[PDB]
DNA sequence: CAGGCACGTGTCAGATATATACATCCGAT
DNA sequence: ATCGGATGTATATATCTGACACGTGCCTGGAGACTAGGGAGTAATCCCCTTGGCGGTTAAAACGCGGGGGACAGCGCGTACGTGCGTTTAAGCGGTGCTAGAGCTGTCTACGACCAATTGAGCGGCCTCGGCACCGGGATTCTCGAT
DNA sequence: ATCGAGAATCCCGGTGCCGAGGCCGCTCAATTGGTCGTAGACAGCTCTAGCACCGCTTAAACGCACGTACGCGCTGTCCCCCGCGTTTTAACCGCCAAGGGGATTACTCCCTAGTCT
């Protein structure tokens, strides 16, 4: 398949099918699904790296949505990319204002 | 029955072989990837419409990724995508 | 035994290829007809054909309907359909095919007479195919094809004694008849890593001795045309025959001869033997398969016996390459 | 007896509620509120359980963000105790009114 | 169904505000937060019920709720 | 060039509503941009809402739903009433 | 071949149903477009434009002017309580802002 | 020696700049700033005048909104002078 | 060719004062001018980046107003009027 | 049309939490 | 001092996975020469639209300085809001028992997608006269100093 | 709680000016019949998961009593920005060169679904 041909793990066939049926433009070029697959693979790899690094803390070998929210909020740029989205049962990162503390 | 479960699991195994992912976080990743793909595709579509070009190509998605993502993520993503497409070309 | 079933599968394959734009249904039907024609028993039911690998559900039901009734309702309906039958008939002309068949039938051109009356709507290849419609559909007796080999070899060595020309195919396999002429030509000065005219002199001198009379297409490496044996001037002239000449580099000439000698089942059997033994063989070269599957550089080939030796397989004469 | 300084157990409780990821709202009263506010728009409509859970999660996120922002405003006002003036100003400055 | 608004209780608001990161709460916070929660909930429910009505079905779906949420900028993850 | 706009149209609407008022060119371009913006917004919402429900077309039902979604209370109510009267008069031919 | 009448006149509208149909077609919003969709959308645009210009005309009339300029339009849009909510995320070129002073900003007098 | 009380001339110019609708910023310094910010990214750019007008008055709108919210924040703190700490409040709680 | 520099100071103190008066303030603290200039510079940079990327698309060397109003529409401004 | 097969879907030992008893440091008075 | 509470370790629940087999729609068909055409890239203008100087011209920015009003501390009550302890009340949990409608599948048929002719409504030039931007005087209104 | 003396701020016409709006010629894209193709409408069938009810249990909510600590309120200082002359200066205002690039138009190359080997 083309995913092996492009050295990628996200399905180029499925994303090409979505571009066909999502009705974004009348015809879609050849490299468009490949390039989307690469971009999505990079973003997912970054998210999972941050989540795994967070799960290394707290001695948790399994990814939890709390870990995912922590990893997203700790990063600077990923915080702004996902600013207006809420993760279900994700909670918030710990933060107490200095004036409140004695 | 659309899902990205096996692919994100393969990516996680490639990056962190020893770490498992729960079902709820699995669904969160599914929603996140769908959100990003929809956002990029919509941006590319409207960008193609403004320029009066009738087809979406690698260049238009490259530009859409350049707008949507912040700086260093944008440059990393465009480098990786260009590498992937030039690998697929040969 | 099973001639009717095979004939019906052939007709269905022809309709699928020419009328349906379905090359894969045509291939499946032809494969079923081939495997049925080799079955040494009179078929008693479609399920009997279904137990063996090959024939699927649809073909089994069609065979069962034939055994019950002696025909297929769909086949009978499509036989009397003027448009579909006209398309199928027009696709028999060399050069006039599916696209041309639909276009011609849509504009009223359904028979050979309309094709002759509409010469300006046919290209050179279609016109020549129309001119030799009867001749092209005839088979070539082995003696006439031996004579054409003789003429071709004398002309080729007349062009240059360093040329090497081989007539491949069912003839090289020793069959008593073939449907066309296949010549493979090479010259030591022409390799994969080395003239744009080497075909041209042979073609031109074959024109000069009036052996080949028509040109269907001609390039630097591939020529397809129409040739005819010279008449005695007192006996009936020989029918026109199809001839193809392929120019192949010397390092790929013997691989090409092995490919174009066949037979096809023999080709896949040898290819599977090479694959299961760690080699990949194509029409052009022979390459190794690594432990990770990566194909290597082509190995030097100087004979068919060489290719047989690399795959540790005893050299089999083309007479013994039936499968 | 041994009592705590006001704010101390408040800080312990703020830590224990900020680390964990519960729902913090009783499910049945929220579901009854959703059903009672939904009947104004359409009479006798059914509700999937996951829809109620999603509504609760969204309300939790919205309210917790609003409370963080209005606490920030109150601390800005040289003040530590939150009053409704703060909430309505946090709503107005964010464009919601 | 009558005063479900009072269903959410004052300690529940207190715990939620604690998760928000606040130390002291006035007395009037509870009424204001009940009001703002009611207005936010009806704003979401209006769009969700509109989606449900367009689908010719008489039950809402969590998918409709996340769609109505995404419509007004409050994107939600973890439900599809 | 062949640039298109909503000049003739908005002028006719104004003369229908206010018989003794004119539009400055900048304000006219502002009205043009407003019309294009609302058209794009409504059509995009209708397109998305058609795509969810697995339908393959845009009709009066989902445009009515879209103008119930984006438009708030009174404005939405009156716009829906006007649109449905207009479409009934059209299909009555 | 009868005398052709435009579909906007058939529906009794001012905005063109034909142009809206064309924009829906080559705007790539859906594969197919129904018949009632453009006329409904044209009627909606008629109502919205009528509301805007009625308010702008009133704002010009009580400002002793007989021609709408962007200032009048922005005053009309931002003055209404719910028409503002439709256009709360938009800025208007050469629009200006409404005159409002908070109570504490005024002098204490006395 | 007739001097107005402080603050009164402030309110009456408030009336003036809330009643009129000009640009409030000179064209040339804004154009030079825009060209500087543009050449920071990439060189050899030319701007249409409508483009720099669009940037100018969009910037006016943004700064007007920011000062409105900053005034709200200042009045909240029982104070009539806006200091930068009010600006970081407005930027932070607006979500940017 | 004439590389521009030091133009952020070109936005004069009276200009910020006038914008503040339009906003509705009574008095201005002395050190908000630098913060306002910084706030403005970051906003112009955010808009100009998108406009320049749009102009890089279609291989065009001039920045028009229509692409920059598209860039403003990207960031939730949706400018009317121009274009 | 026929195969080949990659996702989708049940189903169970076991890593992976998870709640429950002491010791220790801290924390406020 | 001094009396009590959040983290480290054992330790028996518990529990939610990941690899392992079926099932069933995707999915590529398998090797390549042509082959006559469609979108897309490329060269050649036209002019217009932006940029760069060029000198007057003055509105606006820069600057200085008195001083008055507000930002900022500081102190003092005091009442509103934390803790703490009964108690009681309604939430979770775990069953049952219906049954309304979510979702799926099989026919058709009535809408829409193309498609030639046709024309009339909308788009560019092109004037032309009037709504409105200035523009000084003449009354009006607003504001601050005395008393 | 007044008057009085000055600074802003609307009403008087005039002055003219440039653009809003009819008007005409042109042209190309709505409009009108006609064909096909298929997307939903509509029915009927499962079956599941959502509503309703009951009891048991217990943890959180509610009410009451105190203690006290932030919130306002009131003074007191001083300093920092505002109002208002003076003194530059850089933004306008045309007034042109000038040339670079953004639209148009003719010419030639990836691709492309087969067409056959």
């Amino acid at each position: 398949t083309r995913s092996s041909r492009a050295g990628l793990q996200f399905p180029v066939g499925r994303v090409h099918r979505l571009l066909r049926k999502g009705n974004y433009a009348e015809r879609v070029g050849a490299g468009a699904p490949v390039y989307l697959a690469a971009v999505l693979e990079y973003l997912t790899a970054e998210i999972l790296e941050l989540a795994g690094n967070a799960a290394r803390d707290n001695k948790k070998t399994r990814i939890i949505p709390r870990h995912l929210q922590l990893a997203i909020r700790n990063d600077e740029e990923l915080n702004k990319l996902l600013g207006k989205v809420t993760i279900a049962q994700g909670g918030v990162l710990p933060n107490i204002q200095a004036v409140l503390l004695p | 029955k659309e899902s990205y479960s096996v692919y994100v699991y393969k990516v996680l195994k490639q990056v962190h072989p020893d770490t498992g992912i729960s079902s709820k976080a699995m669904g969160i990743m599914n929603s996140f990837v769908n959100d990003i793909f929809e956002r990029i595709a919509g941006e590319a579509s409207r960008l193609a419409h403004y320029n009066k070009r009738s087809t979406i190509t690698s260049r238009e998605i490259q530009t859409a990724v350049r707008l949507l993502l912040p700086g260093e993520l944008a440059k990393h993503a465009v480098s990786e995508g260009t590498k992937a497409v030039t690998k697929y070309t040969s | 035994l099973n001639g009717g079933i095979t004939d019906m599968l052939t007709e269905l394959a022809n309709f699928e290829k020419n009328v349906s734009q379905a090359i894969h249904k045509y291939n499946a039907y032809r494969k079923a007809a081939s495997v049925i024609a080799k079955y040494p028993h009179k078929i008693k039911s479609g399920a009997e054909a279904k137990k063996l690998p090959g024939v699927g559900t649809k073909i089994a039901e069609k065979i069962d309907e034939f055994l019950a009734t002696g025909k297929l309702r769909k086949l009978e309906k499509i036989r009397q359909d003027d448009t579909s039958s006209s398309i199928n008939f027009l696709t028999r002309v060399s050069g006039i095919g599916p696209s041309a068949a639909r276009k011609f039938v849509d504009e009223g051109i359904k028979t050979l007479e309309d094709l002759r009356k509409n010469e300006d709507k046919l290209n050179h290849h279609q016109r020549i195919g129309l001119k030799y419609f009867g001749d092209f559909e005839k088979r070539i007796p082995r003696e006439e094809m031996l004579q054409m080999q003789d003429i071709v070899l004398n002309e080729v060595k007349k062009v240059d004694s360093e040329y090497i020309a081989t007539v491949c195919g069912s003839f090289r396999r020793g069959a008593e008849s073939s449907g066309d002429m296949d010549v493979l030509l090479t010259h030591p000065s022409f390799t994969s890593e080395s003239q744009p005219k080497l075909l041209h002199q042979v073609v031109e001198q074959l024109q000069k001795v009036h052996f080949i009379t028509d040109t269907l297409s001609k390039g630097e490496t591939k020529f397809m045309g129409v040739c005819q044996l010279p008449s005695k001037n007192d006996e009936k002239e020989y029918p026109h025959r199809r001839i193809d000449i392929r120019l192949i580099p010397k390092d790929q000439y013997y691989c090409g001869v092995l490919y174009f000698t066949g037979s096809d089942i023999f080709n896949k059997n040898m290819r599977a033997h090479a694959l299961e033994k760690g080699f990949t063989i194509n029409e052009y070269t022979i390459r190794p398969l690594g432990v990770t599957g990566v194909a290597g550089e082509p190995l030097p080939v100087d004979s068919e016996k060489d290719i047989f030796d690399y795959i540790q397989w005893k050299y089999r004469e083309p007479k013994d390459r039936s499968e | 007896p041994h009592r705590y300084r006001p704010g101390t157990v408040a800080l312990r409780e703020i830590r224990r509620y900020q680390k964990s990821t519960e729902l913090l709202i009783r499910k049945l009263p929220f579901q009854r509120l959703v059903r009672e506010i939904a009947q104004d728009f359409k009479t006798d409509l059914r509700f999937q359980s996951s829809a109620v859970m999603a509504l609760q999660e969204a309300s939790e996120a919205y309210l917790v963000g609003l409370f963080e922002d209005t606490n920030l405003a109150a601390i800005h006002a040289k003040r530590v105790t939150i009053m409704p003036k703060d909430i309505q100003l946090a709503r107005r400055i964010r464009g919601e009114r | 169904l009558r005063d479900n608004i009072q269903g959410i209780t004052k300690p529940a608001i207190r715990r939620l505000a604690r998760r928000g990161g606040v130390k002291r709460i006035s007395g009037l916070i509870y009424e204001e937060t009940r009001g703002v929660l009611k207005v936010f909930l009806e704003n979401v429910i209006r769009d969700a019920v509109t989606y449900t009505e367009h689908a010719k079905r008489k039950t809402v779906t969590a998918m409709d709720v996340v769609y109505a949420l995404k419509r007004q900028g409050r994107t939600l993850y973890g439900f599809g």
